[PDB]
RNA sequence: GCGAAGAACCUUACCUGGUCUUGACAUCCACGGAAGUUUUCAGAGAUGAGAAUGUGCCUUCGGGAACCGUGAGACAGGUGCUGCAUGGCUGUCGUCAGCUCGUGUUGUGAAAUGUUGGGUUAAGUCCCGCAACGAGCGCAACCCUUAUCCUUUGUUGCCAGCGGUCCGGCCGGGAACUCAAAGGAGACUGCCAGUGAUAAACUGGAGGAAGGUGGGGAUGACGUCAAGUCAUCAUGGCCCUUACGACCAGGGCUACACACGUGCUACAAUGGCGCAUACAAAGAGAAGCGACCUCGCGAGAGCAAGCGGACCUCAUAAAGUGCGUCGUAGUCCGGAUUGGAGUCUGCAACUCGACUCCAUGAAGUCGGAAUCGCUAGUAAUCGUGGAUCAGAAUGCCACGGUG
RNA sequence: ACUAUGGUUUUUAUU
């Protein structure tokens, strides 16, 4: 394994040890078909909003 | 080694180009190295739609990095200055290389 | 914007010219202090400030597409007050969308 | 204005342009200034002469124009050399020796500066123009359009208020992203007030 | 302080320090020198400081060096 | 509105052994670098439990089971009258609550680390103990203010 | 924290002495001469005098042209005033689903109708149905983009397979895997079964780049407020024109009689202090970014490699983590307005810039009733860059880490 | 509905 983070390394190892054991046996590429292991998820980031700093936090900016 | 990569900054104009960069290959010799993918630069820009106040929203423009690297595979000085005071496109710039 | 600003715009530049846009190559070879207590150059940096209403630095650009000297773009040659219409338009070299 | 122009984003994106050129850092202004100027000079010597759009180039130390018209023959002029008096001006707008050509623009009746061409006339000289509106159409519709709306604004029935008058067929839709919209803003002045009127064209997608 | 070695000179004022060398009994002049020194070598005439409405006439003594005539020239009445 | 995508389920804690403890290190979470949940685990499991539950299967449970929010209280009217009317607690909430509130009282000890001073206040709670348990006892004497109702 | 990603002069409305009047920038009747190049004096300078030197190559009685300067009358010029005058630009309820027209019916008539009812949806969304029948505008749909596939190309990248090897991507060079583009495909409740007015619509399974608005965006109905803007302009009024125009040399715009709307860092100890360490993007870079190295406590300066950026540099990301340490205290906490002393740039840093080293260690013990933000890569919480430009951002915008 | 209970904001150029 190499490059990124620690966290995102150990996601990318148990994609490559479903994809390993989908290629050893006929009924590994069934049982392990539907687990999610090789789905990959979304947690996609939102294109940033103007005009707040980070993420959706609202700055207060109202009275008056 | 030597280097004579071409960029270009309006992507219609390198449009123009496409077929004239692998003649000229096939013209100075027989070896094509114009084609090559390259790390695009996406050389964004962002700006206000309201000319007055309104902070509160801001739209995205792009001109990115076209590259082709063209090189040299001839050593012959009539092909290599060919090569070095070359023409394929226009509203363009060469990075000369070592 | 007044028409004696616009005319101020370009007058100055239009004798820098003459002073500085061939000789501000050397302005730290001729332009720049270097001897201590005894001068053998020996006066010839009051030269630079001889010229009216003009400097290096009084070169300043202002604004040719809108009376605003700032939110000026010099990479695009326009005002960001303008640069949508003109890129929507299509006006600018190389300038695009797609989209965001 | 509210509700999407045609020569907003609809232009931004996957069209081309008329002018094609580059510029260095150094003067991209006087760039600018001149591509404004020389279209600014052409289209008024022009503005009888049934021309619709100018396309600008710019060869290494040169100026290359063409301009498209419905009508060739009195662009052209007398001897088929009268553009030859253009170039002078240009020249000097731009600061490099000047090109000059044209080219036949086909169906008049189907491009909306040409159609407005048509009926800005007859809001000049206060005459009738509701059969005017229904030709302006039907000939378009004739022509090749898929669709077309005409709409006046100022001065209707002497009132004092915003009220608007209009003629249409076939449906034209700005809100569509690939409609692909011809567009002309044309206004009369008159001893009674001036008056607008807006012509939309629709062909095709993309 | 310094000025980009040796102190700051100032010259539509200097063409008079030159001729009271050679100083004497005069009113004082006019200047517009608010940037300029109090050096031993430029000083010498009496004058009057300008302050963007009028000229004030100023005075300094021999344990002072440091200083720029518009600072004996204050542009602000208060408030 | 009634609209949502929340309303997440829990399982058995793989290390807790139990659905009673599922939510246990992930409560009050902040700045993500999940230290609690890596210091709380073993390192206080012979040291919480001294006194209180039967054998290491039910003695760090009982911290969750011995003390019990029963009601819960907010302004009604009933017949004629407004009342602080109580809601009583069911098993989904029975023994999830009571451990988001020794937070307080965890930070006026002068005791180190998140883990290891959480763990003393909860090691009181296997035997109903408190400083202040308003948000248990001061609901519960609310709903002691009026008994029959209509 | 708005117009404005910068401000000594300049910018600039405000303002004070000097000063020009057909105007710094024009057009109409006229009109002088190489465009250029040096240099002197009064004066703060504007300004006013000059003192000298340039005439191409053609060629007709001639005369060219950049830039400067003139003879009469109209005029020129104006961050002067006026968005209750007009075109353009633009805000928000709201990205809410709503607003209406032609003809028939009813009523004497303003109008009422249809758009209401009945299913259903994010949605006047989709269907059913009536004295109503038909219809436009907006809604939803295109396109941008993400999980995949088809396809082509490869250094300055990456470096396995092949030969040689400063044994090293090092020399030849190539696609293990992967970085890396540039161009096309396609989703339709389509298929299966259940509910429903077998309509419309809703709900599981099969197989999916994505299901049943897949996710995230763009667009701004009719209008409200006669919405802010002549500080971009256009352009009709009201006014100034030996001036409120245009200038030189300087005040300011960073005043202070005294009040608001927000924000940051701490009032600890999942906090500080010290030492050694894991793993990121993204962006700018020839008066630029500056490596190696030396000098000073340090800003920064110096010698000086690369060069238009997958290359060299800005520039060993931080929190996170380990190993040591300090303790429940106004503290090793906390750092503030003056004080001491340097560095950099420029016509010039007292008033009026930014960085750096020393001394102080104030106030801060959770705020006066009272008030406010957020529901999944969201709340959390810690770093990083750039525009301007001679001279610097506790801002603004963008990109990651962890959740 | 157990929210026990309540007053102003100029006539005058305008929506």
């Amino acid at each position: 394994v190499k490059g990124g983070g620690i966290s995102g390394q150990a996601g990318a190892i148990r994609h490559g040890i479903t994809r390993a054991l989908m290629e050893y046996d006929e009924s590994l590429r069934s049982e392990l078909r539907k687990a999610g292991f090789v789905t990959r998820d979304a947690r996609q980031v939102e294109r940033k909003k103007v005009g707040l700093r980070k993420a959706r936090r609202r700055p207060q900016f109202s009275k008056r | 080694r030597i280097r004579i990569r071409l960029k270009a900054f309006d992507h219609r104009l390198i449009d123009q180009a496409t077929a004239e960069i692998v003649e000229t290959a096939k013209r100075t010799g027989a070896q094509v190295r114009g084609p090559i993918p390259l790390p695009t630069r996406k050389e964004r820009f962002t700006v206000l739609i309201s000319p007055h106040v309104n902070k509160d929203a801001r739209d995205q423009y792009e001109i990115r990095t076209h590259l082709r690297l063209v090189d040299i595979v001839e050593p012959t000085e009539k092909t290599v200055d060919a090569l070095m005071r070359l023409d394929l496109a226009a509203g363009v710039d060469v990075q000369i290389s070592l | 914007a007044k028409q004696s600003m616009k005319a101020r715009e370009v007058k100055r530049v239009a004798l820098a010219d003459k002073y500085f846009a061939k000789r501000a190559e050397l302005k730290a070879i001729i332009s720049d202090v270097n001897a201590s207590d005894e001068d053998r150059w020996n006066a010839v940096l009051k030269l630079q400030t001889l010229p009216r209403d003009s400097s290096p630095s009084r070169q300043r650009n202002r604004c040719r597409q809108t009376g605003r000297p700032h939110g000026f773009l010099r990479k695009f040659g326009l005002s960001r007050i303008k640069v949508r219409e003109a890129a929507m338009r299509g006006e600018i070299p190389g300038l695009k969308k797609a989209s965001w | 204005g509210q509700k999407v122009h045609p020569n907003g984003i609809r232009l931004g994106i996957v069209k081309p342009w008329n002018s094609t050129w580059f510029a260095n850092t150094k003067e991209f202004a006087d760039n600018l200034d001149s591509d404004f100027k020389v279209r600014q000079y052409l289209t008024k010597e022009l503005a009888k002469a049934s021309v619709s759009r100018i396309v600008i180039e710019r060869p290494a130390k040169s100026i290359r124009v063409t301009i498209h018209t419905a009508r060739p023959g009195i662009v052209i002029g007398k001897k088929g050399e009268d553009v030859e008096k253009l170039r002078k001006v240009v020249a000097d707008i731009a600061g490099v020796p000047a090109q000059i050509n044209i080219a036949e623009v086909r169906k008049p009746e189907l491009d909306a500066k040409l159609v407005a061409d048509s009926i800005t006339s007859q809001l000049e000289r206060r005459v009738m123009f509701r059969r005017a509106m229904k030709r302006a159409v039907q000939n378009a519709m004739r022509l090749g359009a898929k669709g077309i709306k005409v709409e006046v604004s100022g001065r209707l029935g002497g009132a004092e208020i915003a009220r608007t008058e209009w003629y249409r067929e076939g449906r034209v839709p700005l809100h569509t992203l690939r409609a692909d919209i011809d567009y002309n803003t044309s206004e009369a002045h008159t001893t009674y007030g001036v008056i607008g009127v807006k012509v939309w064209i629709f062909k095709g997608e993309i | 302080r310094s000025l980009k070695k040796g102190p700051f000179i100032d010259l539509h004022l200097l063409k008079k320090v030159e001729k009271a060398v050679e100083s004497g009994d005069k009113k004082p002049l006019r200047t517009w020198s608010r940037r300029s020194t109090i050096f031993p070598n430029m000083i010498g005439l009496t004058i009057a400081v300008h302050n963007g409405r009028q000229h004030v006439p100023v005075f300094v003594t021999d344990e002072m060096v440091g200083h720029k005539l518009g600072e004996f020239a204050p542009t602000r009445t208060y408030r | 509105r009634r609209r949502v995508i929340g309303q997440r389920k829990i399982l058995p804690d793989p290390k807790f052994g139990s659905e009673l403890l599922a939510k246990f290190v992930n409560i009050l979470m902040v700045d993500g670098k999940k230290s609690t949940a890596e210091s709380i685990v073993y390192s206080a499991l012979e040291t919480l439990a001294q006194r209180s539950g039967k054998s290491e299967l039910e003695a760090f449970e009982v911290a969750l089971e011995n003390v019990r929010p029963t009601v819960e209280v907010k302004s009604r009217r009933v017949g004629g009258s407004t009342y602080q009317v109580p809601v009583e607690v069911r098993p989904v909430r029975r023994n999830a609550l009571a451990m988001r509130w020794i937070v307080e009282a965890a930070r006026k000890r002068g005791d180190k680390s998140m883990a290891l001073r959480l763990a003393n206040e909860l090691s009181d709670a296997a035997e109903n103990k408190g400083t202040a348990v308003k948000k248990r006892e001061d609901v519960h004497r609310m709903a002691e203010a009026n008994k029959a109702f209509a």
